[PDB]
RNA sequence: CCUACUUCACAAAGCGCCUUCCCCCGUAAAUGAUAUCAUCUCAACUUAGUAUUAUACCCACACCCACCCAAGAACAGGGUU
C-alpha cells in the first residue's frame, strides 16, 4: 500500500556491535553506535480486532539459535513458519496498511541516514546495590565520628506515618 | 369487576366471608401454564463423526477429549464457568479439612 | 408437585438472571434493585449462607441521568499507594473515562461489606449501551420494571393530548414575543 | 478586582452581575470599582 | 400574535407589522374567581418541571420566558414557572425552543450526560472536594426550594439536598 | 373543582372501586357455599393448620412433632384435643379465624411421646477487673407431642 | 392440549423425567399432597 | 459468657430473617411489609412473623390469599378514610367483639 | 404491632386479656376439660 | 465547666434543644391564599 | 552508556558522553430573555476551552545432567549448532 499520513511501519531486532566515533562537516565529534541486524525475519501478523482493536502488530524475530534448547511449542511454531529459531521476539504496533507476509527478511536499509529512531532494550545488571549508586544518595561524612554509618540510607519516613511509603528507595536489585 | 392481586399467577384467588362473620374463607386454585405460552423442546442430533471408510473410527474418535491445565488457569476456568471468585478453589490445610464434620445430622 | 427431591431442591435454589435498563435512570435506584436481587432479598428462601444470589443484567448505562447538578459536585476519589496519589474526579469525568464506573461503584456501595460482595460483583453484569453478548441474551429472564418514569418531552405528545390540555392565558394580540 | 463580602455600587455606572454562582460589580467608568463576592 | 417582517426590494426595506392568530382561554375556567391563570385553573401546587404542556405557554419562541405584565401570572407563580422552565430546559425538554445562531451548533459539546432537576447552571458549580464532616456536610441541591409547597402524595416530604 | 392534567394534578397510584356490598354479600355467601360442599364430598388432602400452644404458634400438619418447652402433667400415651387453632389450610382453600376458629369446624389431635429435659445450658456472667465469675447449669423440661390428625367438619 | 404435570431438572431430558415421574404419581394417586393414613379403630 | 449472651441475638436475628423473608414474599405480590403487617393485624388474623416465613416458603397459596387480604383490607381503609363509613365501613372491617 | 387495636378496646399487646390468652389450650381427647393453666 | 454566661452560645442539653424545636412559633395558614381570592 | 579524556584496564566509574514529548480555568469576549433597551449565562447558549477516551514499553504454557555468562546473595534468567 501507498503510505499515508497517519501510518506506521514495522521496526527490527539488532545486535549491539559496540561505539565508534564519527565528525560531521563543521568538524563536531559524536559518538555513534552500531547496530547490526543478524537474521530479522517477520514471525506472524495479528489482525486488528485480534489483540485489542486499537492496532495491528507485527511479531518479529531476532538473531537464530539453537534449535536444541528451545521448547517444544516454539520449536513447532518454527517448524510451520519454515525458520529458524530466533532468541527474541518482539511485537510491533502497526496500521493495517503496513503489514508484511510472515517470514519475510528485514534489513538494515529500512532505516535510512537522517532519521529518528527509538532503541529499547535490557540495561546491564548490577546486582543489589546499595541506595548511594542505585539513587544517587549521598551519603555521610567519613571521619568526623561516624559510626559504621557511611552509605546508609539514613531515614526512611518521619514518625506520625509510623510506616514507610510504597514509592520509598531503598537498597535492591540494579 | 375488582380483584386485590391479579389472578392469572400461582393462584385464583376468591375471599369470602361467612354469614356469622367470625371465619375468613380463602378459595385459591391453582392456574395451569396454558399451551400459548410455552415453547417445543429443541431435538439436538448432532452426527458429523462418519467417515465414509470405517465405522469403529467414530467408535474410538469418542475417546478423543482430554486436557490438563495447571491451577491459576485451571482456576480462572473454574471461576469463568460458575461466575464466582478465585479464592473459592483453594485448598484447605489438614486442620480444617479433618474438623469437618462428615457424618451431619440429616433432617427428612 | 411431589417433585422427587434432587429435582426440588434444584428448582428452589435454581438462578435467575434479571435484565435491567438504564436510559435515563437514577444510578442509585438502579443499584437498590440490583444489590436486593444480587444478595437474594428478594426470595422467601433468603438466608446470608444459603448463597441464594441472582444474576443482574444491567445495559445502556452510559444513559444514565443524574438528578440536580451531581455530574458536576459529585467527585470519585482513590488513592494509589504512594505518596502524591490522592484522585479526586468529577462524576462526569469518571463516566466519560468508563461508560460501567458509575453503576458499578453505586452498586459495590450497596452491597454489604462483607467477603461475599466480591461474589455478588462476579454475577454482575454491566453493558454501556444496547448490545448484550449472544450467551446472555439467551439467559435472560424477566425484565425489571424502570424506576424512573421518563418524564416525556414536548414533541412527542400525540396532538389529541395537546387539544385536551386547556390554554391558561389569553395573550395580547399586539405582542411580539 | 477586590474581594468582599458586602458589595456596593461606587458610582451610577456600577452595575452588579451574577457569574459563575458569584456576584460581581462590574464598572466601566472607574475599573476601579470592580468587586467580587468572597 | 404580532409579528414584524422585513422585505427588502430595490434597495427598499419595506418594515411591516402583522397581527397572526391567537389562542384565547378555554370556555369554562374551574374557578373564574382566581387572578392568576394558575389560581384560575386550579394548578397552584399541582404542576411540576415535567410539565411542559403547561410550561410552553409562558415562554417565548426562543426559550426565553415572558413577563408578568404579559403572562398575568402572580409574583410567587412567576418564579415558580421560570424556575421549572429553567430545569426542563437543562433536562433536555423543551427540544423545539432551542437558543438561536446562525451555526454554532456545529461544534458539538460533551455528550449527553442525562440530567434532570438540574437547579443551578451547570457550567458554574464547583466539585464538592471535601465533604465536610458527618455533622455538616455539603449536600448536593436536587431540584427547586420554590416547590416545597407541592401536593405530596408520598407521606414524605421531598428531599432538596441530597 | 377541576384541574387540568399534570404530574401531580392526581394521585399516582390507581383508582380502585372496591365492588357494591350487597352482590359481594352473594358472591361471598356462594364462594362459602363452594367451600363446604367441597369439603363435605372430601375434595381435600394432607391439610395443615396453625395452633397456639404454649405461648407459641406451631405450622402443624398430621405425622409430624412438636418440641414443647414445659412440662404437661400428662402421662406418655395420652390423647390430646389441640384447641386454638387459627388457621386451616388444604389443597386450594384455607380457612382464618378472626382470631380462632370455631370448636366444630377443626380438631387437631396430638398425643404425648416423650417427657424429657433438654441438653445443659450454661449460664456463665463475667466482668472484668471486678473478681465477678459465677456459672449455672439449666436443665429445662421438655414434652413431644406427635400430631396424629386434623379433622375438618362441614358445619360452615 | 391440557397439561396434566410438570417437572424441573438441570437438563432438559431430566426435567422430561421429572415431568413423566410427576405424571405417574398423579395418575396412580400417590402424591406429598394425598389423603394422609388414618390411624384409628372402626 | 458468649454462650450466655447469643440468645438474645438468637431471637432478634431469627426475627430479623423472618421480616426479611415476609417482605420478600410480600414484594413477590406487590405489597409492602408494614401494609401487611398492619392490616393483617386489622383483619384479626394474629399471626406472627415465624408462621408468616414459614407459610410464604411452604404454603405459597396461602401467603398469596393473605396478601390479597391485606391489600383489600388497605383499600377498605382508604375508601372508609375518604367517606367516614357511610354505609357499609368494609366488609373485611368489622371487628368481632368478645365479651 | 397494634395501637388500632386500642381504639378497638383490645390491649395493644395481643398477648393478653382475649380469647387467645384465657381460653384453655388443650383438653383430653374424649372431652374431659384440662386442669387451669398457671398463668 | 462554663458559666451561665458566656461568649460563645453555650449548646444546650439535648432536652432543652428538642423542647426548643418543640416549642417553636407556628403562623396561621389561611385555608385559601389571600392573593388566590378576589 | 564507555569511542575518545580521566581513576583504570579481558571490567567497573566520572571528572566524560548521549536522550528527555500534553493541558489545567481565573477571567476576557458574541446572541439574548426574566426585566421586548441593556445583560459573559448558579438563563437556555456561542468562543479562548480542555491534554485522556493516547501512545510508547513488556507480553513463546514444560530440552535441560552439566558447562559458560555482559544474569545473579540463594533462587531465578540468557547461551551451548
Ligand atoms: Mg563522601
Ligand atoms: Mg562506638
Ligand atoms: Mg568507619
Ligand atoms: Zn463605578
Ligand atoms: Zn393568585
Amino acid at each position: 500500500h501507498p503510505w499515508e499520513p497517519g501510518s506506521f511501519r514495522v521496526g527490527l531486532i539488532a545486535l549491539k556491535l559496540g561505539m565508534m566515533p564519527l565528525w560531521t562537516k563543521d568538524g563536531q565529534k559524536h559518538v555513534v553506535t552500531l547496530l547490526q541486524v543478524q537474521d530479522c525475519h517477520v514471525l506472524k501478523y495479528t489482525s486488528k480486532e485480534n489483540c485489542n482493536g486499537k492496532m495491528a502488530t507485527l511479531s518479529v524475530g531476532g538473531k537464530t539459535v539453537s534449535r536444541f534448547r528451545k521448547a517444544t511449542s516454539i520449536l513447532e511454531f518454527y517448524r510451520e513458519l519454515g525458520l529458524p529459531p530466533k532468541q527474541t521476539v518482539k511485537i510491533f504496533n502497526i496500521t493495517d496498511n503496513a503489514a508484511i507476509k510472515p517470514g519475510t527478511p528485514l534489513y538494515a536499509a529500512h532505516f535510512r541516514p537522517g532519521q529518528y529512531v527509538d532503541v529499547t532494550a535490557k540495561t546491564i545488571g548490577k546486582g543489589f546495590q546499595g541506595v548511594m549508586k542505585r539513587w544517587g544518595f549521598k551519603g555521610q561524612p567519613a571521619t568526623h565520628g561516624q559510626t559504621k554509618t557511611h552509605r546508609r540510607p539514613g531515614a526512611v519516613a518521619t514518625g506520625d506515618i509510623g510506616r514507610v511509603w510504597p514509592g520509598t528507595k531503598m537498597p535492591g536489585k540494579m | 369487576t375488582y380483584s386485590p392481586l391479579p389472578d392469572d399467577y400461582n393462584c385464583n384467588v376468591e375471599l369470602a366471608l361467612t354469614s356469622d362473620g367470625r371465619t375468613i374463607v380463602c378459595y385459591h386454585p391453582s392456574v395451569d401454564i396454558p399451551y400459548e405460552h410455552t415453547k417445543p423442546i429443541p431435538r439436538p442430533d448432532p452426527v458429523h463423526n462418519n467417515e465414509e471408510t470405517h465405522d469403529q473410527v467414530l467408535k474410538t474418535r469418542l475417546e478423543e477429549k482430554v486436557e490438563h491445565l495447571e491451577e491459576g488457569p485451571m482456576i480462572e476456568q473454574l471461576s469463568k464457568m460458575f461466575f464466582t471468585t478465585k479464592h473459592r478453589w483453594y485448598p484447605h490445610g489438614r486442620y480444617h479439612r479433618c474438623r469437618k464434620n462428615l457424618n451431619p445430622p440429616k433432617d427428612r | 408437585s411431589s417433585f422427587s427431591r434432587a429435582p426440588q431442591q434444584w428448582a428452589t435454589f435454581a438462578r435467575i438472571w434479571y435484565l435491567l435498563d438504564g436510559k435515563m435512570q437514577p444510578p442509585g435506584k438502579l443499584a437498590a434493585m440490583a444489590s436486593i436481587r444480587l444478595q437474594g432479598l428478594h426470595k422467601p428462601v433468603y438466608h446470608a449462607l444459603s448463597d441464594c444470589g441472582d444474576h443482574v443484567v444491567i445495559m445502556n448505562t452510559r444513559h444514565i441521568a443524574f438528578s440536580g447538578n451531581k455530574w458536576e459536585q459529585k467527585v470519585y476519589s482513590s488513592h494509589t499507594g504512594y505518596p502524591g496519589g490522592f484522585r479526586q474526579v468529577t462524576a462526569a469525568q469518571l463516566h466519560l473515562r468508563d461508560p460501567v464506573a458509575i453503576v458499578k461503584l453505586a452498586i459495590y456501595g450497596m452491597l454489604p461489606k462483607n467477603l461475599h460482595r466480591r461474589t455478588m460483583m462476579e454475577r454482575l453484569h454491566l453493558f454501556p449501551d444496547e448490545y448484550i453478548p449472544e450467551d446472555i441474551l439467551k439467559n435472560l429472564v424477566e425484565e425489571l420494571p424502570q424506576p424512573r418514569k421518563i418524564p416525556k418531552r414536548l414533541d412527542e405528545y400525540t396532538q389529541e393530548e395537546i387539544d385536551a390540555f386547556p390554554r391558561l392565558w389569553t395573550p395580547p394580540e399586539d405582542y411580539r414575543l | 478586582f477586590k474581594n468582599k463580602t458586602v458589595l456596593k455600587k461606587r458610582c451610577k455606572d456600577c452595575y452588579l452581575v451574577k457569574r459563575r454562582g458569584r456576584w460581581y460589580v462590574y464598572c466601566k467608568t472607574h475599573p476601579r470599582h470592580k468587586q467580587r463576592q468572597m | 400574535f404580532r409579528e414584524v417582517v422585513e422585505t427588502q426590494e430595490g434597495k427598499t426595506t419595506i418594515i411591516e407589522g402583522r397581527i397572526t392568530a391567537t389562542p384565547k382561554e378555554s370556555p369554562n375556567p374551574p374557578n373564574p374567581s382566581g387572578q392568576c391563570p394558575i389560581c384560575r385553573w386550579n394548578l397552584k401546587h399541582k404542576y411540576n418541571y415535567d410539565d411542559v404542556l403547561l410550561l410552553s405557554q409562558f415562554i417565548r419562541p426562543h426559550g426565553g420566558m415572558l413577563p408578568r405584565k404579559i403572562t398575568g401570572l402572580c409574583q410567587e407563580e412567576h418564579r415558580k414557572i421560570e424556575e421549572c422552565v429553567k430545569m426542563a430546559h437543562r433536562a433536555g425538554l423543551l427540544p423545539n425552543h432551542r437558543p438561536r445562531l446562525p451555526e454554532g451548533v456545529v461544534p458539538k459539546s460533551k455528550p449527553q450526560l442525562n440530567r434532570y432537576l438540574t437547579r443551578w447552571a451547570p457550567g458554574s458549580v464547583k466539585p464538592i472536594y471535601k465533604k465536610g464532616p458527618r455533622w455538616n456536610r455539603v449536600r448536593m441541591p436536587v431540584g427547586s426550594p420554590l416547590l416545597r409547597d407541592n401536593v405530596c402524595y408520598s407521606r414524605t416530604p421531598w428531599k432538596l439536598y441530597h | 373543582g377541576y384541574v387540568p392534567k399534570t404530574s401531580l394534578s392526581s394521585p399516582p397510584w390507581p383508582e380502585v372501586v372496591l365492588p357494591d356490598p350487597v352482590e359481594e354479600t352473594r358472591h361471598h355467601a356462594e364462594v362459602v357455599k363452594k367451600v363446604n360442599e367441597m369439603i363435605v364430598t372430601g375434595q381435600y388432602g394432607r391439610l395443615f393448620a396453625v395452633v397456639h400452644f404454649a405461648s407459641r404458634q406451631w405450622k402443624v400438619t398430621s405425622e409430624d412433632l412438636i418440641l414443647i418447652g414445659n412440662e404437661l402433667d400428662l402421662a406418655c400415651g395420652e390423647r390430646i384435643r389441640l384447641e386454638k387453632v387459627l388457621l386451616v389450610g388444604a389443597d386450594n382453600f384455607t380457612l382464618l379465624g378472626k382470631p380462632l376458629l370455631g370448636k366444630d369446624l377443626v380438631r387437631v389431635e396430638a398425643t404425648v411421646i416423650e417427657k424429657t429435659e433438654s441438653w445443659p445450658r450454661i449460664i456463665m456472667r463475667f466482668r472484668k477487673r471486678k473478681n465477678f465469675k459465677k456459672k449455672r447449669i439449666v436443665t429445662t423440661p421438655q414434652t413431644v407431642l406427635r400430631i396424629n390428625s386434623i379433622e375438618i367438619a362441614p358445619c360452615l | 392440549k391440557k397439561l396434566i404435570a410438570e417437572g424441573p431438572g438441570e437438563t432438559v431430558l431430566v426435567a422430561e423425567e421429572e415431568a413423566a415421574r410427576v405424571a405417574l404419581r398423579k395418575l396412580y394417586g400417590f402424591t406429598e399432597n394425598r389423603r394422609p393414613w388414618n390411624y384409628s379403630k372402626p | 459468657v458468649k454462650c450466655t449472651k447469643a440468645r438474645y441475638l438468637k431471637k432478634k436475628n431469627m426475627r430479623t430473617l423472618w421480616i426479611n423473608r415476609i417482605t420478600a414474599a410480600s414484594q413477590e405480590h406487590g405489597l409492602k411489609y408494614p401494609a401487611l403487617i398492619g392490616n393483617l393485624v386489622k383483619c384479626q388474623v394474629e399471626l406472627n412473623r415465624k408462621v408468616l416465613a414459614d407459610l410464604a416458603i411452604y404454603e405459597p397459596k396461602t401467603f398469596k390469599s393473605l396478601a390479597a387480604l391485606a391489600s383489600r383490607r388497605r383499600h377498605e381503609g382508604f375508601a372508609a378514610a375518604l367517606g367516614d363509613g357511610k354505609e357499609p365501613e368494609g366488609i373485611f372491617s368489622r371487628v368481632v367483639q368478645y365479651h | 404491632g397494634g395501637q388500632w387495636r386500642l381504639q378497638q378496646g383490645l390491649a395493644a399487646n395481643p398477648s393478653g386479656y382475649g380469647p387467645l390468652t384465657e381460653l384453655p389450650d388443650w383438653s383430653y381427647a374424649d372431652g374431659r376439660p384440662a386442669p387451669p393453666m398457671k398463668g | 465547666g462554663s458559666k451561665a454566661v458566656t461568649r460563645h452560645r453555650r449548646v444546650m442539653h439535648f432536652q432543652r434543644q428538642k423542647l426548643m424545636a418543640v416549642t417553636e412559633y407556628i403562623p396561621p395558614k389561611p385555608a385559601i391564599h389571600p392573593s388566590c381570592l378576589p
